[PDB]
């Protein structure tokens, strides 16, 4: 993202969350010094061979959305996750109109 | 230590004849030390280890070793001030108030002072080494 | 009140208050409450003298106690102790933030952590510290708390100055202003504020950084240093705000550092160093002093050799100043500042020590006369040194006076009026030897020098006074006889070279000088007329017993009002005056068989304080000297202790809801507990039984009065004032408590003490009774939830600090006060100054006085 | 001996004994700061160093720092002044500037834990060759500690083999040079290594329980010097630390009961005691009060130990020696707290009369406080102090801890006033005093230990 000088996946890789030491929606292991991005890369990678185009989209949407939530409903932690998580959501969203599916977009 | 022992139970003018200096360990004894009720302290008949010691001390002179050893020894000679004081107590031979003021000195009081490579010039001048 | 002294019908409530105010987050309240005899587990209880008389070790205790940080109560109390007496180094080394990862996200209203950490490293920090650690300490979720908003923007100002941005820095500092001014500040009815003093001193340091960033260049910034020295000249009395203010300045000069700003950083460290020293905190003081140690500071290591000349190494301190002074006569090394400072201190050292005969020390006096020629603190300190030498030669034999000392005093009185660097302050140092040689003159009416020497000093007195000897109290107790030809001459020649003299209304050994001064070319009216007028009035009405108009209602006299209303004073501030525009009159015609009273009426139209005394008290005046010494010491916390000044120039001469204080003290007396039978059990009856008697007093009752009066500012500031003048009371062993001990005004501030009319009166007094300060049986409850060991304890520690580096000079002063006419114990407790709490002390000392 | 009287031939050869001593052991503004450095009063020059090394840019003074605030064993401030648990790790792959690790790992290695030892153990390996010896010693025993964090005792003994090999090969020289006062670090480390991992006499589990009693005898072999020889329960605070598993992990801090009994330089005692208070051990809390008092304070620790003294009369209060030790500390705190006239101290004299018997060295503490008050109060022939002598001599019969030792404490003034009377005898008041004290010490001699 303009000014976010990085591979925003790496950006995410710079997001650890101590309080939440337990996380798992569609295989989303996260712990104390365990970066949001470490699990983001985890997903991205094996989710490529698992999911298809739009199911990849949807899986990111829903999983990283569970992240969106459980950090959002976790007022004790800070939410640096959700901005770039949502930025990821946008690269997802933008990636294609026709490929992206309205069910995923709905959700 | 025995010099502070004696001149804090207040004898004054320790006869050179009395001092015996064993070659085995280096003990320095007072044999009579008449000192009860400041015996001879008021009389003060005699009202009187140089660079050779410093040459033997080392290349840095006294720097370090002497007073580091002697100041762990200070930690020694202030923790048990009262025990070494009752060791002093053996200078009766016939006092108390002077003993008290100068054992306060032992604890750390300085003469006319409420106070309770340059260490070459400092610790060589340590009072516990150069007072008398 | 309506339950016993210590139990759970008193503890549970105290503990829930603890929890709630810890949530709030006031650090000094924290200290007081966590101390108050908490009887829990050893760690949580130990804070009994948490900072007073041992602080650093209990501080590292709290430190490794919160090392797991999983008792966040214990870790905000960590950072508590770190604040309360300044271990900001382990603040910046408290490894929750200064690590690979920092914050545990949203330190919640547990944010006492954040607030303290922030102020601490904002004063001892840098781009590394402030940058990365606001980068950890801002980022939180629940807006619930704002301490960290404040300090985060002060630190963002700092990072901006490091980013070289006048505009950005100004904006951030001004926003810090906004926040603290809005939600940190408190009201009036209360303006005994000193709690709020911490926050407004934060505001002051922010203003400092703001114009330090608008500072155009080195010349504008030199003006800036001058205006901050003027701050240092008229801001207040405490170590703690010196610390915050100039340490924040230090962060400034460090974050924004060029070559000129490296000299800046050096000088700020030197300032904070020597000030933090001079206010007995040779710990963090020493730390930042060594920070500037890395920067070519000979004088400064002489001040460190001085703190050890207090602690343990007189010999080596003296030696190093010897060789360093006589060896650093090379490049720079200003001779009348570097050389003269070091050898000056060498001279006072040897005056004090007398381990090396004063022979070479009179020779180093000659040596400063040589190397020093622009500077004069050597001159005044050698006036006092040769005062000691007139004493020594009076011990040598019948030669008290001296030509060298007389000439020293002579050029000092050639230099009096210029600035008054220590003149009014050291006035005791001169009156002592003047009256000692006056006593010599009356004695030996060998000692063939009192005549010429005494007359030379009297000519000194006359030459200064005539077109200006104002400091005469407990030696000119009363003027009733000649055989000196100077006493009355001066005590009544000040009365015309000082322009209260219109409202007065041996027996043959007094007149000659009186009519001599009548002879003198200035004679408005003959005062002894009215003096013996009222004398015969009294001695006729002294015996008219049963079983005022004669000299009263007359005024327009030539002598001063007999009633104690004369001399509220000024002090070194730089043209300096020994009293606003006023004309004493109205001779009291009340037959009080004696209160005659007026107040302040100046030109502007305000009202200034008043309090009535009598009968030759000056130990009061030395307490005003002590307050001015606190001022010059400062020259966070900042205890608000106001001060009047009852000086004199003859006999009997010189100066919360509080209406609630008055009536509640009335109800304590008027609970109808008999006011003269408790004294029967105290004195007239069993003493070892009077011990449990004073306990049944404390449990029969006062303190309700005190806290009902108090709320936060009232309690906190009265406690701070009581801390400071209570430690002064004990340190000066004065005691002898009074009957309306505290009576102040009701609007904005004024919180202080009264009595102080005594000096060693509790140990060196006919039938000594418990030498201490003014203490009550339920003094703990006088402070309430924090106890008399609380913020009292904290600002008591600040009192130790605020009066234990000028302490050698203060002891030298009190040596004079001894005055047994109306030594051993004197020097002994001088050395002592050098080196609950009614729940315990009451029974122990008070009863083992009356048990 | 053939030198000029002034030291002017010294310039070239005064920079050399201060480099040879740093191994041998016989140990301008910056040149005028270390005036007090170790002169019985460290704190000032010690934080002189921690300051001049906050600059963390001058290595000579940096080692000076660490070695100094090291000698009087401020070891967890040493691990505090760590350049590693910070913005970066420590001086990575530590080149010839590893001596700061050398000074610090032992700091952690006895004042540190699973978290501390580990976070440094994975920050010391660092180099690429194994060149260093001191920090490699402390590394071996740091990794022995993380080894019994994994809790495999035998291969912890393996890392102890590595450490022992290292010190015994690369850390000592022959006799004719160095009396062991300056092999202090070496032999202290040696004693600690055995206690870390050695299984023969304490190898069995039955042995282990009775070795709590047999660890009380570690001071016998080691010594009584506060430096490192004192091992009454100080080394026991390490036996149960090495043996820390569930119930034995709860006993780790419980074994530090009389550890701080030794503790001015107690910042270290402070950190360790905080760690233990994390278990609520009354003896440990008592010795926390001990350290705070020893700094110098009277009545802070007065109040806390006295409230605990009147508190734990049933709860916990190990019958063996818990309140007896709160009361030892209490009694000498009264002695140096100047507030506890005879009845006050005699209250807890009675307290021990009621609660405990196997330790009356407290009764001698009351004795020495009575000595203080009697001499400050009669500086003779005071029936108060003679009744004092009576109850003291009655207490001197049985518990035979220091009777012989500090019996002259009282008999010295008693016999000296006897001598003053027999020279000059108003003084006809030592009469009954000498008579009854002579008779009662006679019944003592008749009913007391012979020696």
């Amino acid at each position: 993202i303009i000014g976010a000088d990085l591979s925003t996946i790496e950006i995410l890789n710079r997001l650890k969350l101590d309080y939440i030491t337990e996380f798992k929606f569609k295989n989303f292991v996260i712990a104390k010094g365990a970066p949001i991005g470490k699990s983001i890369v985890s997903l991205l990678l094996r989710c490529k061979k698992t999911l298809t185009l739009d199911r990849f989209i949807d899986t990111l949407l829903e999983d990283i959305a569970v992240l969106i939530k459980e950090i959002s409903v976790h007022p004790n932690e800070s939410k640096l996750a959700v901005p770039f998580l949502v930025a990821l959501m946008y690269q997802i969203v933008q990636f294609r109109p026709s490929a992206t599916h309205n069910l995923a977009l709905k959700d | 230590v025995m010099a502070m022992v004696g001149h804090i139970l207040g004898l004054g003018d320790r006869h050179c004849e009395n001092i015996l200096l064993d070659i085995q360990t280096g003990k320095v004894l007072h044999v009579d030390f008449d000192c009860l009720f400041e015996k001879g302290k008021r009389l003060p008949v005699p009202e009187i280890l140089t660079p050779n010691l410093l040459d033997a001390l080392g290349i840095i002179g006294t720097e370090g070793t002497f007073k580091k050893s002697s100041e762990v020894t200070l930690a020694l000679m202030r923790k048990n001030e009262v025990a070494l004081m009752n060791v002093i107590e053996t200078i009766m031979y016939d006092i108390q108030k002077a003993l008290k003021v100068l054992r306060n000195k032992i604890r750390g009081i300085d003469p006319q002072d409420g106070l309770v490579t340059e260490t070459l010039i400092q610790e060589a001048t340590s009072e516990d080494n150069l007072s008398k | 009140r309506q339950n016993p002294h210590d139990k759970n019908q008193n503890g549970q409530l105290l503990k829930n208050l603890q929890i709630t105010y810890e949530e709030i987050g006031d650090i000094d309240s924290l200290d007081g409450v966590l101390r108050t005899f908490a009887t829990g587990n050893l760690v949580s209880k130990i804070e009994e003298l948490q900072y007073s008389e041992n602080w650093k070790l209990a501080q590292d205790c709290f430190n490794v106690l919160g090392k797991f940080s999983d008792d966040p109560k214990t870790t905000t109390r960590m950072l508590k102790s770190m604040y309360d007496h300044q271990l900001y180094s382990q603040i910046i080394s408290n490894s929750s933030f200064h690590s690979s990862d920092g914050k545990i996200s949203l330190s919640p209203d547990v944010k006492e952590w954040y607030s303290i950490g922030l102020e601490a490293a904002n004063l001892e920090g840098n781009v590394q510290t402030l940058k990365n650690w606001v980068e950890q300490i801002e980022s939180l979720r629940n807006i619930d708390d704002r301490e960290v908003l404040l300090q985060y923007n002060i630190a963002k100002a700092l990072i901006a100055i490091s980013n070289e941005d006048p505009l950005r820095t100004q904006k951030y500092i001004h926003n810090s202003f906004r926040l603290i001014g809005t939600n940190f500040i408190t009201s009036s009815k209360e303006t005994t504020l000193l709690k709020k003093q911490n926050l407004l001193m934060k505001l002051h340091s922010l203003y400092d950084l703001s114009f330090l960033s608008s500072a155009k260049d080195k010349f504008e910034y030199k003006s800036n240093t001058t205006i901050l020295d003027y701050r240092m000249e008229r801001i207040g009395a405490d170590f703690v705000p010196n610390h915050y203010i100039l340490s924040m300045r230090k962060s400034f000069d460090q974050l924004k550092m060029n070559e000129q700003a490296d000299a800046d950083l050096g000088k700020t460290f030197f300032t904070l160093a020597q000030l933090a020293r001079n206010n007995a905190r040779l710990d963090i003081a020493s730390e930042s002093l060594m920070h500037c140690l890395e920067r070519r500071l000979p004088q400064a290591e002489l001040e460190f050799a001085e703190i050890l000349w207090k602690q343990g190494e007189n010999d080596r301190a003296l030696k190093i100043v010897q060789e360093i002074h006589e060896k650093y006569q090379e490049n720079s090394s200003v001779n009348a500042r570097d050389r003269a400072a070091v050898l000056l201190k060498f001279t006072e050292w040897l005056d004090l020590s007398n381990n090396s005969a004063s022979e070479q020390i009179i020779k180093q006096y000659q040596d400063i006369f040589q190397i020093d020629s622009k500077w004069d603190k050597p001159y005044y300190s050698i006036g006092l040194y040769y005062s000691r030498l007139l004493e020594r030669k009076k011990a040598e034999g019948y030669i008290t006076n001296g030509r060298f000392e007389y000439r020293a005093i002579s050029y000092f009185l050639l230099a009096f009026e210029k600035n008054t660097a220590k003149v009014r302050e050291n006035l005791p140092k001169v009156i002592t030897f003047w009256l000692d040689i006056a006593a010599a003159s009356i004695s030996e009416a060998r000692k063939e020098m009192l005549s010429k020497a005494t007359e030379d000093i009297c000519s000194h007195v006359e030459e200064a006074l005539q077109h200006c000897w104002y400091f005469v109290l407990t030696q000119l107790l009363s003027r009733l006889l000649h055989s000196h030809q100077s006493s009355a001459q001066i005590i009544m020649h000040i009365l015309l070279s000082l322009a209260y003299i219109t409202a007065l209304v041996r027996v043959l050994r007094g007149k000659h000088i009186l009519e001599k001064y009548r002879q003198h070319s200035q004679n408005p009216h003959d005062l002894v007329s009215s003096a013996l007028d009222l004398t015969k009035a009294l001695t006729r009405v002294c015996l008219q017993d049963v079983k005022f108009k004669f000299d009263m209602n007359v005024a327009p006299s030539a002598m001063v009002v007999p009633v104690r209303k004369n001399l509220d004073i000024i002090s070194p501030l730089e043209g300096y005056q020994p009293r606003p525009v006023v004309s004493i009159i109205r001779f009291g015609s009340s037959y009080k068989v004696k209160p005659k009273q007026l107040n302040i009426i100046g030109s502007d139209g305000n009202i200034y304080g008043i309090m009535c005394k009598k009968e030759d008290v000056r130990q009061d005046n030395q307490y005003m000297q002590f307050a001015t010494t606190m001022d010059f010491l400062l020259s966070k916390r900042s205890l608000g202790i106001n001060i009047y000044s009852v000086l004199s120039l003859r006999e009997d001469c010189g100066i919360v809801t509080l209406r609630s204080i008055l009536s509640t003290k009335y109800e304590s007396l008027k609970i109808k507990y008999s006011l003269k039978s408790l004294h029967d059990r105290w004195q007239h009856t069993a003493v070892d039984g009077k011990l449990e008697f004073y306990m049944e007093q404390v449990d029969k009752f006062l303190y309700q009065w005190f806290l009902e009066n108090f709320w936060f500012n009232a309690r906190n500031t009265y406690a701070r004032s009581y801390a400071v003048m209570a430690m002064v009371g004990h340190i000066l062993g004065l005691g002898d408590r009074h009957c309306e001990n505290i009576l102040l005004d009701i609007q904005t501030g004024k919180v202080l003490h009264v009595d102080f009319d005594c000096l060693f009166k509790g140990k060196r007094l006919p039938v000594p009774e418990i030498v201490p300060f003014r203490l009550t049986p339920n003094l703990l409850d006088a402070l309430g939830i924090i106890g008399t060991e609380g913020t009292f304890k904290k600002s008591s520690e600040v009192t130790l600090a605020l009066m234990r580096k000028n302490e050698v000079a203060l002891m030298n002063v009190i040596e004079t006060i001894m005055y047994d006419r109306n030594q051993k114990a004197l020097k002994v407790l001088r050395n002592k100054i050098r080196g609950l709490s009614v729940a315990g002390q009451t029974e122990t000392l008070i009863q083992e006085a009356t048990s | 001996r053939q030198n000029p009287h002034d030291k002017n031939q010294n310039g070239q050869l005064l920079k050399n004994l201060q480099i040879t001593y740093e191994e041998i052991g016989d140990i301008n503004l910056v040149s005028k700061i270390e005036e007090l450095q170790y002169s019985e009063n460290w704190k000032l020059a010690q934080d002189c160093f921690n300051v001049l090394g906050k600059f963390s840019d001058d290595p000579k003074t940096t080692t000076r720092m660490l070695k100094s605030m090291y000698d009087h064993q401020l070891y967890s401030q040493i691990i505090s002044n760590s350049s590693f648990h910070s913005s970066d790790g420590k001086i990575s792959l530590s080149p010839d500037v590893k001596e700061w690790y050398s000074i610090g790992l032992e700091a952690a290695n006895l004042e540190g834990n699973v978290q501390t030892l580990k976070n440094w153990v994975e920050q010391i390996e660092s180099l690429r060759n194994i060149d260093d010896r001191e920090v490699l010693l402390q590394y071996n025993i740091a990794k022995a500690l993380i080894a019994i964090s994994n809790e495999d005792p035998l291969r912890t003994q393996k890392y102890i083999h590595n450490s022992f090999r290292l010190i015994g090969t690369n850390f000592i020289t022959s006799s004719k040079e160095t009396t062991l006062l300056k092999k202090q670090n070496l032999l202290m480390k040696l004693h600690s290594l055995y206690d870390l991992s050695f299984l023969s006499s304490a190898k069995d589990k039955f042995e282990y329980k009775s070795n709590t009693t047999i660890l009380d005898y570690r001071m016998e072999r080691i010594g009584a010097d506060f430096v490192p020889n004192h091992y009454i329960l100080s080394m026991r605070k390490s036996f149960d630390q090495l043996k820390m598993n569930e119930q034995a992990d709860a006993d780790l801090g419980k074994t530090f009961f009389t550890l701080a009994q030794l503790a001015a330089r107690l910042d270290i005692a402070s950190e360790s005691l905080m760690h233990c208070l994390e278990r609520r051990l009354p003896q440990a809390e008592l010795e926390f009060a001990e350290i705070l008092w020893k700094q110098g304070e009277n009545d802070r620790a007065l109040k806390i130990v006295q409230e605990i003294h009147e508190k734990y009369q049933e709860n916990s209060s190990v019958n063996a020696r818990d309140r007896a030790a709160v009361l030892l500390k209490f009694t000498e705190w009264l002695d140096l707290s100047n507030n506890s006239a005879s009845e006050q101290i005699i209250k807890q004299y009675q307290d021990i009369f009621q609660i405990d018997s196997k330790w009356d060295k407290p009764y001698y503490s009351i004795g020495l406080y009575y000595s203080r008050l009697l001499e400050r109060k009669k500086a003779t022939n005071g029936r108060f102090e003679y009744r004092a002598i009576s109850y003291f001599l009655l207490a001197f019969e049985k518990n035979t801890a220091k009777v012989r030792e500090n019996l002259p404490k009282v008999i010295t003034f008693w016999l000296d006033i006897a001598a003053a009377s027999i020279s000059e005898a108003r003084k006809e008041m030592l009469s009954k005093a000498t008579e009854d004290i002579c008779s009662h010490v006679e019944e003592a001699l008749q009913h007391c230990p012979t020696y």
